[PDB]
């Protein structure tokens, strides 16, 4: 049962059911009224990370394997990134692709934080 | 005699070039499942442009490995999907699967970039050009599409750029050369040149 | 005993040990090589069919030719010694016509796949049927050999390495031509090199240097780096194109 | 609520314990190994 | 102990990479169009059945033997008759379609990429019940040995256990990380194991409702794409993904050989009803027969 639980600034994801090392994980934002967005990722051993291009070094992401834990950390927050936070998860192990994180109706994502300012 | 109908169905399979079509709903897919069998040079091109399937994409994109290339029609006037055209290029350069496959990039409503940009992206301030506003960012585009093309996996296929516009009417000419210049690729790679 | 004879009749005796040893550790050591070519190539396995077969039947042709060469240089079973080696030698030759020709088609003619039935037909007859037609023609019209030499002459034997040499200056010369063509379409300072150097043995350019052996047959270095490259051209196969390959190598 | 309704369906549903099922899945292995040619 | 089967017969004839097959004779679908009705023992092309979708998914072989299915991305199950025109188009769906399979010769169930499993009847083609639930779209069912159950394996870590006559969900077994992509029934039919993306064929008990073993090994990490049991369902063949399958046994847990000799991915890895022999399909167009 892959279930993916939601907290929260510094919004916090705990995933259960599934070994979190193997499985990159991603920060998606569904906007009011409008299609989701990718907010931001990281991979297994943390090295690589990204984040889209209008929070490019605003926020900051880490994953705690040993917790089994992932966290965003939202720092100066604008009225335009209220939205609903989602904690999506990459559908494969050992891959470095993630096909449908931003998907209408995906399945390993599990969250809400309507986030107003 | 089996064998016998098999070899024109093998001349048969062999004559057509196959292709895939893949874009966001908005991109101009339609002026450049559909299937659309067309002629050019006395060569035989049979592309695809699936509609019908759900927005999942890992379950069905695995089976269009065989053909000879992908085009990629882009949006490239709303800024607030590029990202995430950005992303779906990724999903296809990084596959286990896709990885041999050349992509055919086109950077459709060239017309409409320059009428926007005539009237998202921080590292854009730090960028310089390799009217003049308007060139800026069609080729800050081609770079940001060319940059995760190059980052990985350059030497077992290569991504070809294109801007088309919307009236335009030499994107067959342009998908030949490029599908001309692919088998002439994989035919060097056969044969250890390369 | 020397390699320069297969392309003039001169061969003068400044220098013998040299020429005569470089050819003969040269041939040694190729047929060698081949023999591993064939061992390595045995079991590996459209284009690839058509080059490994290509390859596998230049390889063959090549490790007989050398052999019926050595057995006939070293001792009238000469007499068909002499045709058994100008037959496969113009064999092989014909099947580094056959590779270039069809490297060319394969780089130039893009969107034209010919039958494959058809493709392994031509390419047996153009590489074994005429090499035949030339061996049989003309022994029938010279009957031959050297007065000392189991080789085909020049003053009796003018027709005969005449024979031998046209087909093989003009396929040294049409394989120059597509091997020039494909660096145009390739050319990236070291990947002309790798091109180069995997195709120079394969198609055998070398063999080009045999033009100065019937011009300039007095200088003896034009006969040296001629038995040289033309000796060891077995074992630059087995070499340069196997190292050259990382995936066969790793494989 | 469509899911409410299927969770409550799905539960209430009799099971054997895993031993019996473990138990009862290797006799029928063992009775039919005869007619395995793999 | 340690199975060391080997290449009893290699069918040839396919122009590209097939995606399917399955007993009966041996159909198989092809991605050029052909759907070749292969010969088992003297490997002559019994049939070579154009399609007019180049693109095929599965394909299936009624138990009467009078027909033949294959649907692929284009939406549409052609059925065929082999007594060789198409007999029908059953056409409701609106995904590909990733596995079917033939009740009796009356009817016919699907499994779309739509998220639902539809139950046609070959009269008339009419969705005579339309099973839904998985969030994700389904990859591969399986008929249980009576007929009256079938259950089916979503892209969700998750599979579902429906009943063809009562038209609604029995069970829900969710012991997987990641798409499910391969189910076949125990031959008894009250188990069955499913093989998925992450690697791990888990086999799923229908009376206790809860994952028995897990076929789980950390050296491999390439997931599964078949999987199918033997006769007596002591052996369970699992094609993986990186060109081999592997044999695992059921009850132990614990590896007992490898089958391989395929250039690229296997597709398909099932067996004849008698047990006799076994099949295994293959992406570098290579059907191939092991004993
Ligand atoms: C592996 C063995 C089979 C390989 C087949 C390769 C040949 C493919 C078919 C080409 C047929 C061309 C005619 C022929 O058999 O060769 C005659 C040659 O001596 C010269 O012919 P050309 O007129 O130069 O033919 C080549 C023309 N190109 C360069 C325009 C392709």
């Amino acid at each position: 049962q892959v279930q993916l639980q939601e907290s929260g600034l510094r919004l916090s994801c705990a995933a259960s059911g599934f070994t979190f090392s193997n499985y990159k994980m991603n920060w998606v934002r569904q906007a009011p009224g409008k299609g989701l967005e990718w907010v931001s990722d990281i991979s297994q051993s943390g090295a690589r990370i990204s984040y889209t291009g209008s929070v490019k070094g605003r926020f900051t992401i880490s994953r705690d394997n040993a917790k089994n834990t992932l966290y965003l950390q939202m720092n100066s927050l604008k009225p335009e990134d209220t939205a609903v936070y989602y904690c999506a998860r990459c559908p494969a192990p050992f891959t470095r692709d993630c096909f449908d994180v931003t998907s209408t109706t995906y399945a390993y994502r599990g969250q809400g934080t309507q986030v107003t300012v | 005699k089996i064998e016998k109908q098999l070899q024109k169905d093998k001349q048969v399979y062999r004559a057509t070039h196959r292709l895939l079509l893949l874009g966001a709903d908005n991109s101009g897919k339609s002026t450049i499942i559909f299937e659309t069998k067309f002629q050019v040079d006395k060569v035989n091109f049979h592309m695809f442009d699936v509609g019908g399937q759900r927005d999942e994409r890992r379950k069905w994109i695995q089976c269009f490995n065989d053909v000879t290339a992908i085009i990629f029609v882009v949006d490239s006037s709303d800024y607030n999907r590029l990202q995430e055209a950005l992303n779906l290029f990724k999903s296809i350069w990084n596959n286990r699967w896709l990885r041999t496959i050349s992509v055919i990039l086109f950077l459709n409503k060239q017309d409409l970039l320059a009428e926007k940009v005539l009237a998202y992206f921080p590292e854009f301030a730090r960028y310089t050009t390799p009217d003049p506003r308007v060139t800026r960012a069609k080729y800050f585009i081609r770079d940001e599409f060319l940059r995760i093309s190059t980052a990985s996996g350059d030497g077992r296929h290569y991504c070809y750029p294109h801007f088309t516009c919307a009236v335009d009417t030499e994107n067959a000419r342009r998908i030949f050369n490029d599908c001309k210049d692919i088998i002439l690729q994989m035919n060097l790679r056969e044969y250890n040149l390369v | 005993t020397s390699f320069s004879i297969l392309m003039s009749p001169f061969v003068p005796s400044t220098i013998f040990p040299v020429v005569k040893w470089i050819t003969y550790v040269g041939l040694g050591i190729s047929i060698g090589s081949l023999i591993l070519c064939l061992i390595i190539e045995a079991l590996f396995w459209q284009t690839s069919h058509t080059r490994r077969i290509c390859m596998v039947n230049i390889a063959l042709s090549l490790l007989i030719a050398d052999v019926w060469f050595i057995v006939g240089a070293t001792v009238g079973v000469c007499t068909a010694a002499v045709f058994f080696t100008h037959f496969f030698y113009l064999s092989l030759f014909f099947w580094m016509l056959m590779l270039g020709i069809l490297l060319a088609y394969r780089i130039i003619l893009v969107f034209h796949h010919m039958a494959q039935h058809l493709m392994m037909a031509v390419g047996f007859c153009l590489g074994y049927g005429c090499p035949l037609i030339i061996s049989v023609i003309t022994i029938a019209v010279t009957q031959y050999k050297r007065k000392d030499v189991c080789w085909l002459n020049w003053s009796n034997g003018s027709k005969p390495l005449l024979a031998f040499v046209v087909p093989a200056l003009a396929i040294v010369a049409v394989n120059f031509v597509v091997v020039l063509l494909v660096l145009t379409k390739l050319w990236t300072i070291i990947r002309v090199g790798k091109s180069l150097l995997i195709l120079t043995p394969l198609l055998g350019l070398t063999w080009g240097f045999g033009i100065g052996t019937i011009v300039d047959s007095q200088n003896l270095a034009w006969h040296v780096i001629f038995a040289l490259l033309n000796a060891f051209q077995g074992f630059f196969i087995l070499c340069f194109g196997i190292l050259l390959d990382s995936k066969l190598r790793q494989l | 609520r469509k899911l409410v309704e299927q969770l409550k369906m799905e539960a209430n549903i009799d099971r054997i314990k895993v031993s019996k099922a473990a138990a009862d899945l290797m006799a029928y292995c063992e009775a039919h190994a005869k007619e395995d040619p793999l | 102990g340690r199975i060391q089967m080997r290449t009893r017969r290699t069918l040839r004839g396919h122009l590209a990479k097939i995606y399917a097959m399955h007993w009966g004779l041996l159909v198989s679908a092809s991605q050029d169009g052909k759907l070749i009705i292969w010969d088992s023992y003297t490997t002559n092309k019994v049939h070579a059945i154009p399609l007019r979708s180049s693109w095929v998914m599965t394909c299936a072989y009624a138990p009467s033997g009078n027909y033949v299915a294959c649907g692929g991305l284009d939406n549409i199950c052609s059925i065929y008759n082999l007594k060789v025109r198409v007999s029908r188009e059953l056409a409701g769906h609106t995904g590909y379609l990733s596995c079917c399979r033939f009740l009796d010769d009356n009817q016919i169930v699907t499994s779309s990429g739509d998220t639902t499993c539809a139950l046609w009847d070959i009269e008339t083609g009419q969705q005579t019940t339309t099973f839904t639930g998985h969030t994700g779209d389904v990859m591969s069912l399986s008929l249980a040995p009576d007929t009256r159950l079938f259950v089916s394996g979503a892209c969700d870590a998750s599979a579902k256990l429906w009943d063809v006559r009562e038209g609604m969900c029995r069970q829900t077994f969710t012991g997987h990380e990641s798409d499910i992509n391969a189910i076949c029934f125990f031959p008894n039919g009250n188990a069955f194991a499913t093989g998925s993306d992450d690697a791990t064929c888990r086999l799923f008990d229908l009376r206790a409702d809860q994952e028995l073993m897990t076929y789980s090994h950390d050296n491999i990490i390439c997931g599964i794409t078949s999987v199918s049991f033997s006769k007596s369902g002591r052996l369970l063949l699992a094609g993986y993904d990186d060109f081999n399958c592997n044999v695992w046994d059921a009850l132990k847990a614990d590896r007992a050989g490898v089958l391989a000799g395929h250039d690229n991915r296997v597709s398909c890895l099932g067996v004849t009803d008698d047990g006799m022999a076994v099949a295994t399909g293959s992406w570098d167009s290579f059907l191939k027969i092991w004993n």
